[PDB]
């Protein structure tokens, strides 16, 4: 869609072997790609590769940014846990992968996390240091509402 | 003892009850420890366990041994003994826990460390230096009482003992016990435990700008001790140790001494190393080709043209080739050196990087050096109590591994001397003051040299070119001169890939390689003979009237040069194939 | 005081290499030790002179690079005559 | 006494200054942010109460403690556990001392200062609150270090039989701080005399720590004392000095101010935004505009090329600076490491002190060793100048070979094998010899006599100084419009009022540029210069064709490769232009001029 961070969460290359033997390789000269060939995939076009059949398209492996060792990981510190360097775009994408896979799982997990960098983040409201570096842009961009919006206040606040 | 600690062992029965995977590794420790009982008439009681489960157990418990392990710790720790009574009580003792992470906090390199960080568990990681040497400790006494006999008994506790503080109590040592009976020291009734501390050093690859690394300190006691070398890169995880005085214990600046105790500290490659079946069938798979080699080759210069010939040697000398030493006679040098010579700009130091990389073991040298290199050199006077500690320097350090030189041809010649007992030899002797001791250095080596005087070492004879005379020529197996002749054909190929440059699989390699080191030696045929012996002989034939010096170390070198490439082959024979490849590197060697 | 080498070697042979780089201080007392029987040491409070039995043999390499036919005997070598003789 | 407390609780909250108060929005402030911490103006605090200023600065460390622990009694308010006491910083600007005079009398008296560091200690706990017990008596008690001038100002109680002090340290419950223990040095300006300049240690706690990089030139305050010690007399006590606080002139710190960005931004769309550097380098200075321009492209840093496998893209590249005297090149380069916001100036042999080669020193007590530090280590990944390059003995020159390009230095003196980061940009300033006749010569038969160090150089300028009379009586008069009424320095006001850059500023500019932009050139410039060298790499062999000899390497080329980014760099673009390009191409080859002659 027309949101640039939309056409840039589908450009990432999603690790996921197809189902079916594929001539006129799209990438080069197999020409077809035999079965359960495992090549990392743009979400937009892998978005709907395995949504026709019946059987799925491709085999669709699960992310690495998703790995148990992320989502453990993340249990731990996500405060410390660096989002622009996990993808870095990342809540506006997995929800795609979790709207894709449809599982709760993580999401009862991850939204939390969200949360988590919130309070924190809300705290950063105030008017630094080396936090704001490891935000995602999405995560990136809901300061700059919050900055301005007390920056004006504060600004507002005296003549 | 406070509910709390009674009830955080009660906290611990549904874990690890759940998850359960432990508690069956231990009665595998059990079992295995029952085992060597079967066979005698060997592991540590210490076991691993992933934190994660806390986070599925109880949130609170888990950060706070992250936040107060200190307390957390020790009921955990009668437990996992309290259990492994009930595992097995049945035959007629720390049992520590590691803790991969599940990390991290509580995750900092040691170059950042504290305030807040102190006396909290967590994972440091990074050089392990220079490592203090391993002494025995005492905790339990034991003694006898004549002539009324029984026996004595007596307890220890040290500043670093157990986690927390508690009441220090040096007890000299128990004799005369009521009544006043002579006691003598009993042993191995008592307990011991070696203790062993070190210090590690941040990474400079992560090292800041313009400063330098700050070694820490780690105690290292029973399975803990003597887990890995000096030098190595690991990762320790443990409290953080805040224990002695800040000058207020003597009424009269700086203070308190500090360090970590624990954990886990696991070795890191940056060897090992898991293996399995896909990927070694890989291994499997590709060792059939003979076409692989060139591949083998390729993919050694990403960014960098041709040179292959250059480029098969190196992986000929990864294999080792094949140490065979006399029975109850010397050895012959069983490990290919050579030194890379030629114009400057040749991106020769450029390649000991890539040697520098996959090679794993080991380091480098530029020019000077010393003093010693691998020397110990002495390390004294005393550290500690008095006792005399020689610390090998990297040429002893790096033992069973690469070593790269630049400079080579600035370097001394006074410890060149004892590179020839480096290389020839291929072991270390010392007297300094001091230890007596030839101890070995076998570790691959290779080094790189300017032309002695200008843009001449094209024109100018390659002798009195080699800038080091003279049986340093005679120790490396290959000397490869590097022209800096430059072609437009050659330029217009050395444009795009330098211009790519700023805009099969290398790691799959150094597995590859590994298990091709310890599986399988090609031994020897005499069918390669057979060639090569007209070949060499022939060599001393023609090329004496071409160039030099020709030995038969360099006939030696054929037999490592076939034995390298019949692991190339993974061969579990050697081939008169192999030769040929050998000799025309070796021609190319001449040419 | 720990003695050894020529002083450990005597009344037997000594192997030897590196002769031409055994240098000026060396060579001394092994010239010396020509006149055999013998090591002096004025050194010190040390007057002694102990008894050097040794057998002597040293192998050693021509002037660099190699010997050259081209070149006539003593040229080449890079021992002192009065020590060849 | 007690009391005073509220004093500054009221100035903590009755102080507005319109529209609105400070240290009480700096506390909220520093709140979420955890910061703990407070920096107080002195200047400003007279203000508010004229009485407790001096009431402050009669014994200002007896006062220190009656802050923090006031702070936190509304800040308490405002979190409303535990909660650690915040480290206040007061500061001010007003009257500077010189090192040189330091009176006891100045001992418990606040004093702010300029300095120079000359290193800092590694880090030391501190523990601000400790719990012990009877080794005996089984008595629980603890004790905190509210507040210190290291005296030891306290030690274990001996009335708990049971004694003596029984009491004992439990340092898990206990909990802690830290100190740097900074070695401050003057200013080498003035006023060291004939005599050596005075060195002091400083001492750093807390939040004082780390932030200072050694050896920068820093502004700071604290107090006067003197501690016994031991490791002097009779009864004499070693001088030492409190830090508090240290406001530091900035940097002298990656990060800065938002809006700093914008101006910036106003001389990243310049179209002279590159041109005006061009003369802010050389205000005293006239012509070698080249030279001159060569200057700004090692500047901001070198090209850094670190993806897989490890082989890396260096900088910053190498230059030369030989000519006959009166080519001010030392002069240049004295301009050349006041731009450099890090850099070190080396006329050597080495400078001042130095070892050009870093290297290893043991430590006096306890024996060990340690990395004694070099000239190499003192600026990575900044400016390196150097002077006498010639005069350079050639076994530590040696390592120079070395150091400009794998830029990791490793030595394997005593044990300590542990081989360096240098990132550093080299350039060579060494003088040719024997004046013109070397240019009547080969462009060799200079540096030593083989050009193999000329092959780690990438822009190496012969200085031709020709005798034009219009040429100098241009400069000529430059010169004397440089001194008084110093003319040409009223100059620079209108240049600084319209256009020209301050340089300081620039700094900042740089070290924000140099952070800043990761620029990639554009595929189309490469084969521009492919097709380049490779007639220059063609042309220059039909100079060799005649056997002449002098010069060319693959290297080369990959010298001008960082030209690319260099001014790109100024420019700020995230890929190299290929317009922008050419420029790098006959500069350098001005460069390559030098090798024509
Ligand atoms: N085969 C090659 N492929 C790519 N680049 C090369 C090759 N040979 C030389 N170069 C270039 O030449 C330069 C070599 O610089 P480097 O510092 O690596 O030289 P070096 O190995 O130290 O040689 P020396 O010891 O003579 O200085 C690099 O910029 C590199 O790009
Ligand atoms: N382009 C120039 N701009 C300003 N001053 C110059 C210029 N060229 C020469 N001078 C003057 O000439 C004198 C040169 O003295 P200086 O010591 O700087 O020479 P140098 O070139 O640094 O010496 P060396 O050649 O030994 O390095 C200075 O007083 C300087 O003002």
């Amino acid at each position: 869609y027309y949101d640039i961070d939309d056409v840039l969460a589908d450009g990432t290359e999603f690790p996921c072997k197809f189902q079916y033997d594929i001539p006129g390789l799209g990438y080069n000269p197999g020409r077809p790609i035999t079965k359960n060939t495992k090549l990392s995939l743009p979400l937009w076009l892998a978005r709907i590769l395995a949504i026709v059949g019946p059987v799925p398209f491709v085999e669709l492996l699960p992310p690495d940014m998703f790995s148990t060792k992320v989502m453990n990981a993340i249990k731990t510190d996500p405060v410390a846990l660096d989002l622009h360097s996990i993808n870095s775009h990342f809540f506006s994408l997995a929800i795609k992968w979790i709207m894709l896979f449809s599982e709760k799982e993580l999401a009862n997990v991850v939204s939390e996390l969200l949360l988590q960098r919130a309070q924190e983040l809300n705290h950063h409201a105030s008017s630094t240091s080396t936090f704001l570096l490891k935000l995602e842009e999405m995560e990136k961009e809901i300061y700059k509402k919050s900055h301005e919006s007390y920056k004006d206040t504060k600004r507002w606040m005296f003549k | 003892p406070d509910a709390v600690f009674g009830d955080r062992v009660r906290r611990f029965q549904e874990f690890l009850d759940t998850f359960t995977s432990y508690r069956d590794s231990v009665r595998s420790i059990q079992v295995y420890n029952s085992n060597n009982a079967a066979n005698y008439n060997i592991l540590p009681h210490r076991i691993i366990i992933s934190l994660d489960d806390l986070r599925e157990f109880d949130r609170s418990f888990w950060s706070g041994i992250l936040v107060e392990p200190a307390y957390f710790i020790p009921p955990a720790e009668k437990a996992l003994t309290d259990l492994a009574d009930s595992m097995d009580d049945v035959p007629h003792h720390p049992w520590k826990l590691s803790f991969k992470g599940s990390f991290g906090a509580h995750a900092l390199s040691p170059r950042t460390l504290t305030a807040q960080h102190l006396n909290k568990l967590v994972s440091v990681e990074g050089i392990v230096t220079k490592t203090s040497l391993v002494r025995p400790k005492l905790i339990r006494s034991v003694h006898y009482a004549a002539k009324t006999g029984r026996f004595h008994y007596r307890d220890y506790t040290d500043a670093t003992t157990t986690l927390t503080t508690r009441i220090p109590t040096p007890a000299i040592y128990p004799t005369e016990d009521t009544e006043g009976n002579k006691l003598t020291t009993e042993y191995g009734y008592s307990t011991f435990i070696d203790h062993q501390r070190i210090t590690v050093q941040e990474m400079p690859e992560m090292a800041p700008a313009g400063q330098l690394p700050r070694s820490i300190d780690v105690i290292l006691d029973d399975d803990l001790v003597d887990k890995t070398k000096p030098g190595d890169r690991v990762n320790v995880v443990g409290v953080f140790k805040s224990l002695g005085a800040g000058g207020m214990n003597q009424s009269n600046l700086i203070g308190f001494k500090t360090l970590i105790l624990g954990n886990t500290v696991y070795p890191l490659h940056a060897a090992r190393q898991m293996l399995t079946d896909f990927d070694i069938r890989n291994i499997n798979k590709l060792s059939k080709k003979k076409d692989i080699f060139d591949i083998l080759s390729q993919s050694l210069a990403p960014s960098i043209y041709g040179h292959d010939h250059i480029k098969k040697a190196i992986l000929l000398m990864l294999m080792g080739g094949v140490e065979k030493n006399l029975e109850n006679g010397s050895h012959l040098r069983g490990d290919i050196n050579i030194l890379m010579v030629g114009d400057p700009s040749t991106a020769k130091s450029q390649l000991l990087r890539f040697v520098l990389n996959t090679a794993s073991l080991a380091i480098a040298t530029t020019g000077r050096g010393s003093s010693g290199v691998g020397l110990t050199a002495a390390v004294t006077t005393d550290r500690e109590t008095g006792e005399r500690r020689l610390e090998a320097g990297a040429m002893v350090l790096a033992d069973r591994g690469v070593v790269c030189i630049d400079e080579f041809d600035k370097m001394t010649d006074v410890d060149r001397v004892a590179i020839h007992e480096v290389m020839e030899q291929q072991t270390v002797t010392i007297a300094k003051a001091g230890i007596h001791t030839t101890l070995n250095a076998r570790c691959s080596v290779i080094a790189a040299a300017n032309p002695v005087f200008g843009q001449y070492d094209v024109n100018r004879d390659p002798h009195q070119n080699i800038a080091l005379p003279d049986s340093l020529l005679s120790r490396f197996d290959l000397l490869f001169v590097v022209t800096d002749d430059i072609n437009e054909i050659r330029d217009r190929s050395i444009s795009e890939h330098v211009l790519r440059t700023h805009r099969v699989t290398i790691p799959f390699l150094r597995k590859y390689v590994q298990y091709a080191k310890e599986r399988v030696i090609p031994q020897l045929t005499q069918e390669a003979i057979n060639v090569i012996v007209k070949n060499y002989t022939d060599l001393r034939n023609d090329d004496n009237t071409k160039k030099s010096p020709i030995t038969a170390r360099t006939l030696e070198t054929l037999i490592r040069l076939a034995t390298a490439h019949a692991k190339v082959r993974l061969s579990k024979t050697v081939n008169k194939v192999d030769a040929k490849v050998a000799a025309n590197l070796l021609r190319f060697a001449l040419l | 005081l720990e003695g050894g080498a020529l002083v450990l070697a005597d009344n037997g042979i000594c192997c030897i290499d590196e002769f031409d780089k055994m240098d000026e201080s060396d060579r001394t007392a092994i010239h010396e030790v020509m006149e055999q029987q013998t090591i002096s040491i004025s050194k010190a409070g040390i007057n002694t002179t102990l008894n050097a039995r040794t057998s002597i043999l040293a192998a050693a390499n021509p002037l660099y690079g190699r010997y050259n036919p081209r070149l006539s005997p003593l040229d080449n070598i890079n021992l002192p005559a009065a020590l060849l003789s | 006494n007690t009391e005073i407390i509220k004093s500054f609780k009221n100035f903590i909250l009755e102080f507005r200054l319109d529209s609105q108060f400070i240290y009480r929005d700096q506390l909220r402030n520093n709140i979420l942010v955890k910061n703990y911490s407070l920096t107080v103006n002195m200047e400003h605090l007279i203000g508010y109460n004229e009485d407790i200023y001096k009431k402050l600065s009669d014994e200002p460390s007896d006062i220190i403690p009656l802050f923090e622990t006031a702070i936190t009694q509304v800040a308490k308010r405002i979190s409303i556990n535990s909660l650690p006491t915040f480290q206040l910083i007061l500061n001010s600007n007003a009257n500077q001392i010189p090192l040189r005079d330091l009176d006891s009398e100045h001992v418990s008296k606040i004093v702010r200062l300029s300095g120079i560091i000359i290193s800092t200690s590694v880090l030391s706990s501190r523990a601000t609150y400790l719990s012990i017990m009877c080794r005996n008596c089984r008595h629980t008690t603890s004790i905190t270090i509210n507040n210190f001038n290291t005296g030891n100002t306290v030690s274990l109680p001996r009335s708990c039989n049971c004694g003596p002090d029984p009491y004992i340290i439990i340092h898990e419950s206990s909990k802690f701080i830290d100190q740097q223990f900074l070695k401050l040095q003057e200013i080498p300006e003035l006023v060291p005399v004939g005599e050596m300049p005075r060195n002091l240690t400083m001492t750093c706690d807390r939040y004082l720590t780390n932030k200072v990089i050694p050896g920068t030139r820093v502004t700071i305050v604290g107090i006067y004392s003197i501690y016994n010690s031991k490791n002097s007399g009779v009864a004499i006590r070693t001088p030492y000095i409190k830090i508090l606080g240290i406001q530091s002139d900035v940097e002298t710190v990656t990060m800065f101010t938002e809006e700093e960005e914008e101006e910036f931004l106003q001389l990243s769309r310049n179209p002279k935004l590159y041109e005006i550097l061009t003369n802010s380098i050389a205000p005293s200075i006239f012509g070698n505009e080249d030279i001159k321009k060569a200057i700004v492209c090692l500047l901001m840093g070198g090209s850094k090329k670190i993806l897989p496998d490890g082989m890396r893209l260096r900088g910053d590249i190498n230059v030369l600076l030989l000519g006959d005297p009166g080519t001010a090149k030392s002069q240049l380069l004295k301009f050349v490491e006041k731009v450099s916001p890090i850099a070190v100036y080396t006329s050597g042999k080495g400078s001042s002190a130095a070892g050009l080669t870093a290297s290893v020193q043991r430590d006096p007590m306890t024996r060990e060793f340690y990395l004694e530090g070099g000239a190499m280590v003192l600026a990575d990944g900044g400016v390196v100048c150097i002077d006498e390059f010639d005069k350079m003995r050639d076994e530590d020159r040696v390592a120079i070979h070395e150091a400009m390009e794998q830029q990791t230095i490793s030595i394997a003196k005593a044990g300590i094998t542990t081989v360096l980061n240098s990132r550093t940009s080299v350039l060579a300033a060494a003088n040719p010899i024997y004046g013109r006749y070397d240019d009547l010569k080969s462009p060799g038969d200079n540096i030593d006599f083989q050009t193999t160090i000329l092959s780690r150089f990438d822009m190496i300028f012969i200085v031709k100084d020709d005798h034009n009379e219009e040429r100098d009586i241009s400069i000529a008069n430059h010169v004397i419009n440089i001194h008084t009424g110093n003319a040409n320095a009223m100059q620079n006001q209108q240049e600084e009022n319209g256009s020209e850059i301050s340089i300081e500023k620039m700094k900042r500019y740089i070290t924000y540029c140099r952070l800043k932009c990761a620029p990639r050139l554009s595929p189309q410039a490469a084969e521009k210069l492919s097709s380049n060298f490779v007639t220059i790499r063609k042309q220059l062999l039909i100079n060799e064709l005649e056997s002449t000899e002098r010069p060319i390497t693959i290297r080369q080329l990959e010298a001008i490769i960082r030209i690319t980014e260099s001014l790109a760099k100024l420019e700020l673009s995230p890929i190299a232009q290929e317009r922008h390009v050419d420029e790098a191409i006959r500069l350098f080859q001005a460069s390559t001029m030098d090798a024509a002659s």
